[PDB]
RNA sequence: GCCCGGAUAGCUCAGUCGGUAGAGCAGGGGAUUGAAAAUCCCCGUGUCCUUGGUUCGAUUCCGAGUCCGGGCACCA
RNA sequence: AAUUGAAGAGUUUGAUCAUGGCUCAGAUUGAACGCUGGCGGCAGGCCUAACACAUGCAAGUCGAACGGUAACAGGAAGAAGCUUGCUUCUUUGCUGACGAGUGGCGGACGGGUGAGUAAUGUCUGGGAAACUGCCUGAUGGAGGGGGAUAACUACUGGAAACGGUAGCUAAUACCGCAUAACGUCGCAAGACCAAAGAGGGGGACCUUCGGGCCUCUUGCCAUCGGAUGUGCCCAGAUGGGAUUAGCUAGUAGGUGGGGUAACGGCUCACCUAGGCGACGAUCCCUAGCUGGUCUGAGAGGAUGACCAGCCACACUGGAACUGAGACACGGUCCAGACUCCUACGGGAGGCAGCAGUGGGGAAUAUUGCACAAUGGGCGCAAGCCUGAUGCAGCCAUGCCGCGUGUAUGAAGAAGGCCUUCGGGUUGUAAAGUACUUUCAGCGGGGAGGAAGGGAGUAAAGUUAAUACCUUUGCUCAUUGACGUUACCCGCAGAAGAAGCACCGGCUAACUCCGUGCCAGCAGCCGCGGUAAUACGGAGGGUGCAAGCGUUAAUCGGAAUUACUGGGCGUAAAGCGCACGCAGGCGGUUUGUUAAGUCAGAUGUGAAAUCCCCGGGCUCAACCUGGGAACUGCAUCUGAUACUGGCAA
């Protein structure tokens, strides 16, 4: 079982995506996080900050 | 057979043979009897930059060592008279 | 792959359109048979062409497969095509290479729904030369019906504004040549003289930085992918840096090796239909709709403005006007974008028969510039047609 | 690689005046110093241990303009020296090139003593260089190169150096562009005012 | 493999052919000596013995016997018959 | 590229056999509390995945499109 | 000169002291992912599927071994046009050379991979029962003949692969005979064992005009050596598990025969009934080993990618042949699985060689250039071959260097943010102004890596010789993939080049607004319930910087496996008690031995790496010379206190 991060996602019942460790240690028995920005799983949309984490590309203008 | 050859060590587009004593069935850069001198064909207009132990050589044609002849090219840059 | 290419003659692309079962691919192979005793090295069989099983065992061309011949003239690369409605993607790509089509019309059935169809849909993609190649002749000799279906097929190329009367028109059994009936074999070689002659040698933009829109990927068992493609303008040499811009992030690559049908070819160039190896590039990376341009060049878009003509129901189009976020398919050189319409102020409902314009938002970011003519379908027939009038 | 931003409010966070912007002016005065790094500048810090022997480090790099991973090899190789882990990390930052073309005083700042040596403008023995980071051996003389000799920076720069301390362990022409590095800076000539102990409490841990 | 030196593929072939000729007339001489040991004749076995010494040593200066295996026949084949003899 | 299915509130599901959309769990709102739980007094809170036709009317009829799942083909 | 080196903080509690884990600060990596991204230098780049592989290439070479000449170019006799010597041109191995073939050498090296292997391997130190092509030393020979065969011809099978039958011919191919010794066998006498010729030049002589004869180089045979390499044996060391305690029957040893290059149950027949094992046998799981790498104050802990040594494997299993050497990557034979061709009879293949493909995976590169250099094979040499190697390509993967500008500049602007609405802050930052131009871009110059080799010439050896050959000098024309090199000069213009994380404590740096135990944050403690320095945005600040964070991994801190360096009344931990085998330890006196210990010496501890003082790339990384070191091991010579043995 694992995390999903930042506000706001688009995971549904599939939808391949990539995993990295790191406990929450707010969920007992979930030691994973699902990586922002890497495969099918979008980034946090409307980050501004710490956005190499939660996988934002910083803004085209 | 052991032959007196050179090696290739140093960095890119920077040689720098070591004339070494191996057995002439194994790599330039591979096992050796012993090493005897090097040459820096680039070293500069310096103190120093070749170093053949004639000494040590000497013995090993007594013993039948086939010295290559870029290091045979070597012996006579380091005159048997000077 | 061996065999370099020999450049020497004129690059034409031309393929079959028209009906289900009036003899397109038929035409097709018949077409490389009779050539072959006026060239050397050809002679595609029907088998040939039509070599996938569902096409083996259901009997119906739903690839595009491309086939090559030539007169002592020009070099013809024949694009077959797939005329079965719920096959339209296929035909579409195909009739955008297409530089003068060869209307395929049985004098068994005459004008039919689909041939009805891809004379529109080939209009809308601006296919120009239209040969008609009445095949099935074999079957009937009633040369009154027989005028009277020469005049019927001339009468749906008029209101499609083609030139009807001033087209030709081939008789002859597509069949029967195949085997060698020098009977009906004449007539094939009378349509290759409209082939040569009402065709002219077309205008190419060699010098411009080169641009190739993507029909289909392949991964040759070997070398790596070989996406296919038209030069549309400028050329490439093997070993040119390229890069993938399209419906997803862009990619680099290089050239690592151009040929054509199979032919080594070391440098391709505006309108040739080649094949190009890319440098390590992944089959689920690249896939159709993207397009392949010289560095910088182009960048994807997904905002810009245009126009809309919706013909009459009876002709295909509408009868019913829409309201806003109305989205339609965008077909422009390979894909079929879907987008949202933004329309102009107090725009209600766009009426079928208008020439105004809108604005569009879109699902994929796709390489554009103004300038960039598009179709615009929708439910199995078009509704309008565009051009990029300016970026938004 | 270079800081390039703001160099005077470098001062302001350090305290000291770091002679990032000495240039021709005398003294600064026009800077606010000493009561504002920022916008809650005019707040005390708490200044723990780990916070002065981070300042302590950051004030000794900021002048030299050396960056972290420059600065941590400098110290390694005073580590690894004989004499004092200290002393000897402050001998390496005084035989930079560019800190020796200010100290001679061919440039007003260490940053336009650095514009001076990177453009090719500065020679060793006869020898351009356009590494700041050289190590100059004691014992050589360095001058300008005779093309770019004496071109409007260099002679107010020049002038500049004579109202500075003009150091021991280094001599210079002046009048032909020529300055001589004799032997090895000692702790007792150099700065002083920072301290060399902290950075070793720092590096140690 | 394609190589052009698949000429030691059937030249070896028409050595393995050769040799096999030249060990095989070698052990028919050996075992006519121990035909002869089995019968005790210690004047026949000389005479095999005195016989098989020149063609067991002959191979050795053609490299096929080792010199050592040639010299171990003769030793201990003497020193059979010198038991019986 | 082809063929075949699935998508109904925040979550889990009923529903059509063209007629103006439900159930339960939750959520939001007042009193009480430091804020909740519990108790009491109230409100569906939906682009029926999107879009266009067939009609007075489409979740339910017929076509394009999106995401996903399964099978299949293609090889300059 | 050659270890000048060792740190702590948060967290159980109302608070404290202990015990005790968890977590962080450091360094490192074959790294992956997200955001971002200018250049150069030097290195690295399939950790997973020892999965399956399209295409090209990775091992050829000698005509100075031989028969030949099918090609290409000459020489030569002749031939035909025709400008009678301008050419056309058929024969011709007669020369330069050279496909196919015989033969010699290489193919066992070089390159790759880490499946297998827990000891048959490796490391260390010794040993004797051995062999060793090419290379080289000493001592002799190198006499005289024969029988075939490929190529090549005729015919012919077969799609191809690949042959078949009968004849022709050569040799440094093959088989004898003579000859043998300090060689082998034998106590000895005696018996027995080898070989090959080619090529350059040439006076006298000799010529059946092939050639002999003189001479020089080279190769062949024999024997003992040397060197190198390899095979073998012994001792110590070399993972985890006892929830694996008995294991073995050619097995332990002996005798005789056979076998190997060599010792040996290596293998057979008979005889004895032993052999290994608690100081860990067998069995099971995991694993290539080492020099070394990272960490550490050290002792240790983890590990074995790149470089180098050794071993193992070559689609899977097995076997043997040729040979100095294999029981063989690009060899053979057989079986099997899987692909491929087929004219259905039968054949072909093995990327764990360089690239490249599909697949697997979080993830790892060009179907490039050249043999110029170093090394190797062959060859007298020239040269030919060399995916070894040298370079270039790709990727921020890592380490190092540089740049993105410098100085000046208060109206201390505008705008943003904050505010006690006074003002502060961003911030000399910007703009303005005066200069510079690194690296990129563009145009000219331009090292070094090159040594040799070839032709000619002179002299000195050689010899009958001014000849041939060899050697040392000299002269001329040259040999560079990288390469539009490094580097130098010139032209224009601040011109083309700054992000990333963090800001409650640990830990460097704070406020405002929005959201109200919701949305979300988090390495640990924990924040958020309508006044959040912890959430999201903004302003400012801090750290680092073409990188920055996150995850994974090892060590560190952890004296939290304590030999250095801990514990057991109550915190985790004294068997319920006792007798007692093996084991560990053992009072006191003398003598002796000298296993342990100690001192000295010798040999070894491959090189690289680490460390020290230097040298060279503009510095650095990097390369590099010398030295120290390699803390170990083995033998010998001595010491005799303490421990052990021995005697009283
Ligand atoms: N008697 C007769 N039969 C004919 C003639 N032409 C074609 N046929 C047959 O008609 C059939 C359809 O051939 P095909 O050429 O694939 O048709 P198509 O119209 O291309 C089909 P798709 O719709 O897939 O593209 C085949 O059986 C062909 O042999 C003709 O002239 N005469
Ligand atoms: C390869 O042949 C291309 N040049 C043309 C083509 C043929 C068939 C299908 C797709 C492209
Ligand atoms: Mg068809
Ligand atoms: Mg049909
Ligand atoms: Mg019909
Ligand atoms: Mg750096
Ligand atoms: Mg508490
Ligand atoms: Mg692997
Ligand atoms: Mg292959
Ligand atoms: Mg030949
Ligand atoms: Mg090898
Ligand atoms: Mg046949
Ligand atoms: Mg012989
Ligand atoms: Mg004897
Ligand atoms: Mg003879
Ligand atoms: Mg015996
Ligand atoms: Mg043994
Ligand atoms: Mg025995
Ligand atoms: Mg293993
Ligand atoms: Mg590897
Ligand atoms: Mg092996
Ligand atoms: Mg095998
Ligand atoms: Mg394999
Ligand atoms: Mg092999
Ligand atoms: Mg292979
Ligand atoms: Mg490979
Ligand atoms: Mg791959
Ligand atoms: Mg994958
Ligand atoms: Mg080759
Ligand atoms: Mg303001
Ligand atoms: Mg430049
Ligand atoms: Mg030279
Ligand atoms: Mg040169
Ligand atoms: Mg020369
Ligand atoms: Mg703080
Ligand atoms: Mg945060
Ligand atoms: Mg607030
Ligand atoms: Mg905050
Ligand atoms: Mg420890
Ligand atoms: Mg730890
Ligand atoms: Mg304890
Ligand atoms: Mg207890
Ligand atoms: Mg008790
Ligand atoms: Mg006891
Ligand atoms: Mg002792
Ligand atoms: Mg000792
Ligand atoms: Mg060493
Ligand atoms: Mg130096
Ligand atoms: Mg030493
Ligand atoms: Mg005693």
């Amino acid at each position: 079982t694992s995390y999903i991060g930042g506000e706001g996602h688009n995971l549904q019942e599939h939808s391949v995506i990539l995993i990295r460790g790191g406990r929450v240690k707010d969920l007992p028995g979930v030691r994973y996080h699902t990586v922002r920005g890497a495969l099918d799983c979008s980034g946090v949309k409307d980050r501004k900050q710490a956005r190499s984490k939660y996988g934002v590309k910083r803004p085209k203008a | 057979m052991v032959t007196i050859r050179l090696a290739r060590h140093g960095a890119k587009k920077r040689p720098f043979y070591q004339v070494v004593v191996a057995d002439s069935r194994n790599a330039r850069n591979g096992r050796f009897i012993e090493r005897v001198g090097f040459f820096n064909p680039i070293a500069s207009e310096k103190e120093e930059g070749t170093r053949l132990d004639l000494d040590r050589i000497a013995h090993w044609v007594g013993q039948g060592a086939t010295i290559s002849d870029r290091v045979a090219a070597l012996i006579k840059e380091v005159n048997k008279a000077a | 792959s061996k065999e370099k290419f020999e450049r020497t003659k004129p690059h034409v692309n031309v393929g079959t359109i028209g009906h289900v079962d009036h003899g397109k691919t038929t035409l097709t192979a018949a077409i490389t048979t009779v050539l072959a005793k006026t060239y050397g090295g050809a002679a595609r069989a029907f088998d040939q062409i039509d070599n996938a099983p569902e096409e083996k065992a259901r009997g119906i061309t739903i690839n595009t497969s491309h086939v090559e011949y030539d007169t002592p003239t020009r070099h013809y690369a024949h694009v077959d095509c797939p005329g079965h409605a719920d096959y339209v993607k296929n035909m579409i790509t195909g009739a955008a290479q297409m530089d003068g089509a060869i209307l395929v019309v049985a004098a068994t059935d005459g004008p039919m729904p689909q041939t009805r169809e891809h004379i529109l849909l080939g209009r809308q993609v601006g296919v120009p030369y239209i040969i008609v190649f009445l095949n099935k002749c074999d079957m009937v000799d009633d040369e009154e019906l027989l005028e009277l279906v020469e005049m019927e097929v001339r009468e749906l190329l008029s209101q499609y504004d083609f030139p009807g009367d001033d087209t030709p028109i081939v008789r002859g059994s597509a069949l029967k040549a195949l085997e060698g009936d020098a009977e009906w074999e004449a007539k094939i070689l009378e349509l290759a003289g409209f082939l040569d002659s009402y065709i002219p040698e077309p205008e190419r933009a060699i010098d411009k930085p080169f641009l190739l829109p993507i029909e289909d990927v392949f991964s040759i068992s070997g070398r790596g992918t070989v996406v296919t493609g038209r030069v549309e303008r400028g050329i490439i040499k093997v070993g040119e840096e390229v890069e993938i811009v399209g419906i997803k992030e862009t990619q680099k690559s290089t050239c690592t090796g151009v040929e054509m049908f199979r032919k080594l070819l070391d440098e391709g160039r505006a309108g040739e239909n080649v094949g190009v190896l890319l440098r390590g590039i992944k089959r689920e990376e690249i896939e159709r709709g993207q397009v392949l341009a010289k560095p910088g060049t182009i960048k994807p878009h997904t905002k810009f403005e245009s126009e809309v003509y919706i013909l009459s129901k009876d002709e295909g189009g509408r009868h019913t006007p829409f309201f806003k976020g109305y989205r339609p398919q965008f077909y422009f050189r390979t894909t079929d974008v879907t987008g949202t319409i933004e329309l102009p102020e107090g725009v209600e409902m766009v009426m079928p028969g208008d020439n105004i314009k809108m604005v569009v938002t879109l699902i994929h970011p796709i390489a554009m510039d103004d300038g960039l003519r598009f179709a615009i379908r929708e439910g199995g027939r078009t509704v309008g047609a565009g051009v990029v009038a300016k970026v938004l | 690689a270079r800081y390039l931003g703001p160099k005077l409010k470098l001062s302001r966070r350090e305290g000291t005046d770091l002679f990032l912007k000495s240039g021709v002016r005398a003294i600064d005065t026009k800077c606010k110093i000493e009561q504002a790094p920022g916008q809650h500048g005019a707040r005390k810090p708490r200044l723990s241990d780990y916070g002065v022997q981070l300042r302590e480090k950051q004030k000794v790099r900021r002048i030299y303009g050396v960056l972290e991973r420059q600065f941590r090899n400098y110290y390694k190789e005073a580590a690894r020296l004989k004499g004092n882990t200290g002393e000897n990390l402050l001998a390496l930052l005084e035989g930079r090139l560019d800190n020796v073309v200010y100290r001679m005083g061919f440039g007003a700042t260490r940053a336009e003593a650095r514009q001076l040596v990177s453009h090719k403008a500065i020679m060793v023995n006869g020898r351009v260089v356009n590494i700041a980071s050289y190590q100059v051996s004691p014992n050589d003389v360095v001058s300008i190169r005779e093309k770019a000799k004496k071109q409007s920076r260099v002679k107010a720069a020049l002038e500049l150096a004579e109202q500075r301390e003009k150091p021991t362990w280094l001599e210079v022409d002046a009048g032909k562009m020529e300055g001589t590095f004799k032997r090895k800076p000692e702790r007792s000539d150099l700065s002083a005012d920072i301290n060399e102990h902290l950075i070793v409490e720092l590096y140690s841990k | 493999n394609i190589k052009s030196a698949k000429k030691r593929a059937i030249q070896s072939e028409k050595a393995r052919k050769h040799n096999a000729s030249r060990r095989s007339m070698m052990r028919t001489f050996i075992k006519k000596v121990y035909a002869a040991i089995e019968a005790g004749d210690k004047a026949a076995a000389q005479k095999a013995f005195n016989e098989m010494q020149p063609i067991v040593d002959r191979q050795a200066a053609k490299g096929l016997i080792h010199k050592n295996k040639a010299a171990r026949h003769k030793a201990n084949l003497t020193a059979q018959i010198n038991k019986l003899a």
